[PDB]
């Protein structure tokens, strides 16, 4: 059998989730005989063959379509054609912004199995069994794909471990199918907003979320961070509201706080997308009045208390 | 000129919820329902277009779901949606994102809107699939994770900005009509927390039991379960001592 992996690149760089998918594919397969086929799609995608000629890749397909970076019409047509060519049992996409543009379209047209944002995958005998979340990550939902010869999964980033080392795939080149996209990519943009502090560099973070309530409450946390020698960061509601700069947002669409050794999460529930930015921090303290908040499932220390009462006492004690 | 906004009434769970006997779902006694957060932003975006235009813009909200959903629809009308439509039959129970996409598409074919908006994802299941499934059945242009929309009613293209990983956006020019999935933060919804709802059956839209429900879905639920998850070290006691422990943790850190 074949497992097809759709790699991902942007702005000339391969996104590392590509290698997590290869790791997943190699783990998933049933016998040594099964093969992992990786595709990379782009008008300049030959550039990625070195970075994708890695352990666990049996075939590497460069698809040249009309656009440099992701286009949903091009990707859907291209991936449909790859599925036709390789008849994979399983197709692995990253659960990324790009994939969200097409994955469910690709699955609507055809009789394919489909599940998204999957974080456990295995075969039980010949049966593919995938696990995703339910009810804002309060449950696991375990699914199968009865009678589906092709199953398309989008895979949660930062769950599956990449393999180590080089590889020697059979490399091929195909043109994408020849259909005109209904959209055209224009500029990438890094929007305005202050940028006095690169939060990917800092080691001590106090981060605020929706639990702070009104904007008038931000100042007291800024003072706390200052008194503590921490950098003030936030979750997306705070930045969306314009209360702190986007450069201070932690998570998938914000930044990853790679240098951070101590993260104090105040009034942040711990959404998946927030966790993407900070789950690696060796010491996380959560201060949150909801014991059922997801943040407590990754925190080292939890305090189920009012953030304003804790902040004022912390200030006093400091 | 018409903008169709697909909306979902999501379920959130109370503390100490239980898995139901069949092991297939959570017991409904523990569910609280409200409008999906992404739908506040999508609806406000349709209303912004309506306000910006001298031309009439009809804003229609549509939801596929049981009668509890009417409460959420009523609230959309009160915030200025022109019409609200609820599609349901009991046979639709257990319809996944792709089947919901099918059902929505049958309404949309009849409404013949100029744009379709959906949320990036639902707060409960977070499939991030339903709106882009609709685009497929309609065979319309589409973009997901839209953080900005430059669009005048009647225009044959729009310019959007998709919100990417890592603090960047991408401008994309997209043919209209289009399906857009709308991200948090695109706008600041105005009403943040006796025209009836139009009630539509599967028959009204040409569907039957065999087109919908769990049997037509793209995966099969085996079980639902509360997994063992990581456990924090909880600091009990007074605020003074909880703060005292934080400071010791800070000091241990430096
Ligand atoms: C594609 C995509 C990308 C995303 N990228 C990001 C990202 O980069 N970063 C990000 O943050 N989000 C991201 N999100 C958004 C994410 O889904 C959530 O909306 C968000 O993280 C929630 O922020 P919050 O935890 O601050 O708010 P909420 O979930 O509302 O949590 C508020 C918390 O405050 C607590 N609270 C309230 N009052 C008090 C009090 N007095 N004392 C103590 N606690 C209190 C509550 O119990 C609750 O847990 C993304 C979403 C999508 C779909
Ligand atoms: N049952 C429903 N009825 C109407 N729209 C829905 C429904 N389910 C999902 N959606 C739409 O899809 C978005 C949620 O995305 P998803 O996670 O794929 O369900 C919502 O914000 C709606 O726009």
């Amino acid at each position: 059998s074949k497992i097809l992996v759709i790699a991902e690149h942007r702005r000339n760089d391969l996104r590392p989730v590509s290698l997590e998918l290869i790791g997943a594919a190699n783990g998933l397969k049933k016998s040594g005989e099964d093969k992992v086929v990786v595709a990379v799609i782009g008008s300049q995608a030959d550039a990625f063959v070195p970075a994708l000629s890695v352990n666990g890749v049996d075939e590497l397909v460069v698809v040249k379509g009309s656009s440099i970076d992701f286009d949903p019409d091009v990707f859907e047509a291209s991936v449909s054609a790859l599925i036709a060519a390789h008849n994979p049992s399983v197709v692995l996409l990253p659960h990324s912004v790009d994939s969200l543009g097409y994955a469910s379209s690709l699955a609507s047209k055809t009789g394919y199995g489909f599940a998204t944002d999957v974080y456990i995958v295995e075969y039980q005998g010949d049966e593919l069994v995938a696990t995703r979340g339910g009810y804002n990550q309060k449950v696991n939902v375990e699914v199968d794909f009865p009678g589906k010869s092709t199953v398309v999964l989008t895979i949660r980033p930062s769950v599956f471990k990449p393999l180590e080392g080089a590889g020697s795939p059979v490399v091929s080149n195909v043109d994408a199918p020849s259909v005109q996209s209904r959209s055209q990519n224009k500029d990438y943009v890094e929007v305005g907003g202050g940028n006095d502090i690169d939060i990917t560099t800092v080691d001590f973070i106090m981060s605020i979320g929706r639990g702070i309530g009104e904007e008038t409450n931000v100042e007291q946390f800024r003072e706390l961070a200052d008194e503590a020698g921490a950098t003030l960061c936030c979750s997306c509601p705070i930045a969306d509201a314009g209360w702190l700069p986007k450069s201070r947002q932690v998570g998938q669409s914000g930044k990853v706080v790679g240098s951070c050794k101590l993260y104090v999460a105040m009034g942040i529930s711990g959404s998946i997308q927030h966790m993407a930015g900070m789950k690696h921090v060796p010491t996380i303290i959560a201060v949150n009045t909801d014991p059922g908040a997801s943040i407590f499932t990754i925190a080292k220390y939890g305090i189920v208390a009012d953030i304003f009462d804790i902040e004022e006492e912390l200030k006093a004690q400091l | 000129m018409k903008i169709l906004v697909a909306v979902k009434q999501t379920a959130a769970l109370e503390e100490d919820f239980e898995i139901r006997e069949d092991g297939m779902d959570v017991d409904e006694d523990f569910m609280m329902y409200d409008l999906n957060e992404w739908d506040d932003f999508s609806l406000e975006e349709a209303m912004k277009i309506k306000e910006s235009s001298d031309t009439d813009v009809e804003v229609v909200v549509v939801s596929v779901g049981p009668d509890r959903v009417d409460e959420s629809l009523r609230k959309c009308l009160a915030k200025g949606a022109d019409r609200a439509v609820r599609v349901w039959d009991d046979a639709a129970e257990g319809s996944d994102a792709i089947v919901v996409g099918r059902i929505l598409t049958e309404v949309i074919k009849k409404e013949a809107p100029d744009m379709v908006f959906a949320g990036v994802q639902s707060s409960d299941q977070a499939y991030a699939s339903t709106g882009i499934s609709v685009a497929s059945y309609l065979n319309w242009p589409h973009a997901a994770v839209v953080a900005d929309l430059q669009y005048k009613p009647g225009d044959n293209k729009a310019v959007i900005r998709r919100e990417l990983e890592g603090g960047m956006l991408q401008e994309v020019e997209i043919n209209c009509p289009a399906v857009l999935t709308i991200q948090l933060g695109i706008n600041k919804p105005r009403y943040a927390s006796t025209k009836p709802i139009e009630e539509v059956s599967l028959a009204d839209i040409g569907l039957s039991a065999n087109d919908v429900g769990a049997a037509q879905s793209m995966s099969r639920v085996r079980r639902m379960y509360i997994p063992e998850k990581g456990r924090a070290t909880m600091i009990e006691g007074t605020i003074s001592e909880q703060a005292a422990k934080i400071i010791q943790i800070i000091n241990e850190f430096k």
